[PDB]
Protein backbone atom coordinates (compact mmCIF):
# COMPACT_ATOMS: atom_id res chain seq x y z
CA UNK A 1 0.00 0.00 0.00
CA UNK A 2 -2.60 2.55 -3.98
CA UNK A 3 -2.42 -1.16 -4.60
CA UNK A 4 1.05 -1.64 -5.83
CA UNK A 5 2.87 -4.58 -6.40
CA UNK A 6 5.89 -5.07 -4.74
CA UNK A 7 7.42 -8.30 -5.72
CA UNK A 8 7.42 -11.11 -8.59
CA UNK A 9 8.71 -14.55 -7.78
CA UNK A 10 9.38 -16.48 -10.38
CA UNK A 11 10.17 -20.51 -9.93
CA UNK A 12 10.56 -21.60 -14.05
CA UNK A 13 12.64 -25.18 -13.94
CA UNK A 14 15.09 -24.40 -11.49
CA UNK A 15 15.47 -20.62 -12.45
CA UNK A 16 14.80 -18.09 -10.08
CA UNK A 17 13.49 -14.83 -11.37
CA UNK A 18 12.51 -11.84 -8.37
CA UNK A 19 10.64 -9.05 -10.08
CA UNK A 20 10.37 -5.72 -7.62
CA UNK A 21 9.82 -2.14 -9.44
CA UNK A 22 13.43 -1.16 -11.02
CA UNK A 23 15.18 -4.77 -10.29
CA UNK A 24 15.39 -7.84 -12.00
CA UNK A 25 17.04 -10.65 -9.55
CA UNK A 26 17.92 -14.14 -11.68
CA UNK A 27 19.48 -16.81 -8.98
CA UNK A 28 19.57 -13.82 -6.65
CA UNK A 29 22.31 -12.08 -9.26
CA UNK A 30 21.06 -8.65 -10.56
CA UNK A 31 20.97 -8.93 -14.49
CA UNK A 32 20.80 -6.20 -17.40
CA UNK A 33 17.77 -6.62 -19.83
CA UNK A 34 17.49 -8.14 -22.14
CA UNK A 35 18.53 -11.66 -20.10
CA UNK A 36 18.21 -15.11 -21.93
CA UNK A 37 19.17 -17.81 -19.95
CA UNK A 38 17.97 -21.60 -19.30
CA UNK A 39 14.91 -21.45 -22.13
CA UNK A 40 13.42 -18.16 -20.40
CA UNK A 41 13.72 -14.51 -21.52
CA UNK A 42 13.32 -11.57 -19.68
CA UNK A 43 13.17 -7.81 -21.58
CA UNK A 44 11.66 -4.45 -20.58
CA UNK A 45 9.69 -2.29 -22.74
CA UNK A 46 8.35 1.65 -22.80
CA UNK A 47 5.37 -0.49 -21.28
CA UNK A 48 5.90 -4.00 -19.65
CA UNK A 49 8.11 -6.27 -18.15
CA UNK A 50 7.66 -9.67 -20.20
CA UNK A 51 9.33 -12.89 -19.10
CA UNK A 52 8.90 -16.00 -21.64
CA UNK A 53 9.39 -19.42 -20.76
CA UNK A 54 10.32 -21.81 -23.42
CA UNK A 55 7.94 -24.73 -21.44
CA UNK A 56 5.02 -22.67 -22.30
CA UNK A 57 4.77 -19.21 -20.55
CA UNK A 58 4.76 -15.99 -20.68
CA UNK A 59 4.24 -13.13 -18.16
CA UNK A 60 3.86 -9.54 -18.09
CA UNK A 61 4.66 -6.74 -15.82
CA UNK A 62 2.75 -3.22 -16.88
CA UNK A 63 3.47 -0.12 -15.73
CA UNK A 64 -0.39 0.37 -14.74
CA UNK A 65 0.37 -2.59 -12.41
CA UNK A 66 -1.02 -5.12 -14.03
CA UNK A 67 0.00 -8.68 -13.93
CA UNK A 68 -0.76 -10.91 -16.71
CA UNK A 69 -0.07 -14.53 -17.04
CA UNK A 70 -0.77 -16.61 -20.52
CA UNK A 71 -0.42 -20.48 -20.05
CA UNK A 72 0.14 -22.83 -22.62
CA UNK A 73 -2.71 -25.30 -22.98
CA UNK A 74 -0.69 -28.31 -22.37
CA UNK A 75 -1.11 -27.13 -18.38
CA UNK A 76 -4.96 -27.05 -18.45
CA UNK A 77 -6.14 -29.14 -15.41
CA UNK A 78 -3.13 -28.69 -13.59
CA UNK A 79 -2.66 -25.70 -11.99
CA UNK A 80 -3.62 -24.04 -9.12
CA UNK A 81 -3.51 -20.68 -7.14
CA UNK A 82 -5.11 -17.28 -7.37
CA UNK A 83 -5.87 -17.72 -11.48
CA UNK A 84 -7.65 -21.30 -10.87
CA UNK A 85 -7.52 -24.50 -11.80
CA UNK A 86 -7.84 -24.18 -15.75
CA UNK A 87 -10.01 -26.38 -17.07
CA UNK A 88 -12.63 -24.05 -18.47
CA UNK A 89 -15.32 -24.20 -15.82
CA UNK A 90 -15.22 -21.02 -13.92
CA UNK A 91 -16.45 -21.91 -10.71
CA UNK A 92 -16.17 -25.86 -9.90
CA UNK A 93 -13.07 -26.76 -8.54
CA UNK A 94 -11.76 -23.29 -7.63
CA UNK B 1 15.79 -60.38 -17.95
CA UNK B 2 18.45 -57.51 -17.29
CA UNK B 3 19.95 -59.44 -14.30
CA UNK B 4 22.72 -62.67 -14.45
CA UNK B 5 21.63 -64.82 -11.68
CA UNK B 6 24.53 -66.83 -10.01
CA UNK B 7 23.66 -70.23 -8.12
CA UNK B 8 24.98 -71.65 -5.56
CA UNK B 9 24.47 -75.20 -3.99
CA UNK B 10 25.35 -73.76 -0.02
CA UNK B 11 22.36 -71.27 -0.16
CA UNK B 12 24.08 -67.85 -1.56
CA UNK B 13 22.26 -66.39 -4.89
CA UNK B 14 23.37 -63.47 -6.52
CA UNK B 15 22.07 -60.87 -9.07
CA UNK B 16 24.02 -58.83 -11.01
CA UNK B 17 22.48 -56.27 -13.59
CA UNK B 18 26.02 -56.00 -15.65
CA UNK B 19 26.48 -52.71 -13.77
CA UNK B 20 27.00 -50.97 -10.14
CA UNK B 21 24.10 -53.09 -9.21
CA UNK B 22 24.49 -56.24 -6.99
CA UNK B 23 21.83 -58.32 -4.84
CA UNK B 24 22.90 -61.08 -2.59
CA UNK B 25 20.13 -63.56 -1.04
CA UNK B 26 21.36 -65.25 2.05
CA UNK B 27 19.86 -68.58 3.26
CA UNK B 28 18.61 -68.60 7.10
CA UNK B 29 21.18 -70.63 7.69
CA UNK B 30 23.81 -68.07 7.72
CA UNK B 31 22.50 -65.80 10.61
CA UNK B 32 25.53 -64.59 12.89
CA UNK B 33 28.00 -66.29 10.46
CA UNK B 34 28.91 -63.66 8.00
CA UNK B 35 30.26 -60.40 8.16
CA UNK B 36 31.81 -57.18 5.91
CA UNK B 37 30.15 -54.68 3.91
CA UNK B 38 26.60 -55.79 4.37
CA UNK B 39 26.56 -56.63 7.91
CA UNK B 40 26.23 -59.54 10.02
CA UNK B 41 22.88 -60.96 9.61
CA UNK B 42 21.46 -61.14 13.33
CA UNK B 43 18.10 -59.30 13.21
CA UNK B 44 19.85 -56.23 14.79
CA UNK B 45 20.53 -53.21 12.46
CA UNK B 46 22.45 -51.05 14.74
CA UNK B 47 25.33 -53.11 15.30
CA UNK B 48 25.84 -54.34 11.74
CA UNK B 49 28.62 -51.57 11.66
CA UNK B 50 31.09 -53.85 13.01
CA UNK B 51 34.52 -52.94 11.47
CA UNK B 52 37.36 -56.05 10.90
CA UNK B 53 38.56 -55.38 14.49
CA UNK B 54 34.99 -56.82 16.07
CA UNK B 55 33.98 -53.21 17.05
CA UNK B 56 30.93 -51.31 16.49
CA UNK B 57 31.50 -47.45 15.88
CA UNK B 58 29.41 -44.57 14.79
CA UNK B 59 31.04 -43.59 11.73
CA UNK B 60 30.30 -44.94 8.52
CA UNK B 61 33.59 -44.10 7.09
CA UNK B 62 35.65 -45.93 9.44
CA UNK B 63 33.37 -49.09 9.22
CA UNK B 64 33.95 -48.67 5.78
CA UNK B 65 37.82 -48.49 5.50
CA UNK B 66 38.22 -51.20 8.07
CA UNK B 67 36.85 -53.36 5.48
CA UNK B 68 39.27 -52.56 2.63
CA UNK B 69 41.30 -55.91 1.22
CA UNK B 70 44.57 -54.04 0.75
CA UNK B 71 46.14 -52.73 4.09
CA UNK B 72 48.32 -50.09 1.78
CA UNK B 73 44.68 -49.00 0.08
CA UNK B 74 44.44 -44.85 0.85
CA UNK B 75 41.53 -44.46 2.94
CA UNK B 76 38.23 -43.03 1.85
CA UNK B 77 37.65 -39.91 3.02
CA UNK B 78 34.17 -37.84 3.51
CA UNK B 79 33.00 -36.75 -0.15
CA UNK B 80 31.17 -33.53 -0.68
CA UNK B 81 27.35 -32.70 -1.22
CA UNK B 82 26.59 -33.87 -5.22
CA UNK B 83 24.11 -31.29 -5.17
CA UNK B 84 25.82 -28.50 -3.86
CA UNK B 85 29.48 -29.54 -5.50
CA UNK B 86 27.22 -29.68 -8.74
CA UNK B 87 24.63 -26.93 -8.74
CA UNK B 88 24.03 -26.55 -12.11
CA UNK B 89 22.52 -30.39 -12.24
CA UNK B 90 20.40 -30.19 -9.62
CA UNK B 91 17.36 -28.85 -11.47
CA UNK B 92 17.48 -31.78 -13.85
CA UNK B 93 18.22 -34.19 -11.05
CA UNK B 94 14.85 -33.33 -9.28
CA UNK B 95 13.21 -33.35 -12.70
CA UNK B 96 14.32 -36.26 -13.15
CA UNK B 97 13.55 -38.51 -10.05
CA1 LIG C 1 23.39 -57.04 12.62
Amino acid sequence: QAPTLSRVLMKVDGVVIQLTKGSVLVNGHPVLLPFSQSGVLIQQSSSYTKVEARLGLVLMWNHDDSLLLELDTKYANKTCGLCGDFNGMPVVSE
Amino acid sequence: GIYLVVDTDIGLVLLWDKKTSIFINLSPEFKGRVCGLCGNFDDIAVNDFATRSRSVVGDVLEFGNSWKLSPSCPDALAPKDPCTANPFRKSWAQKQC
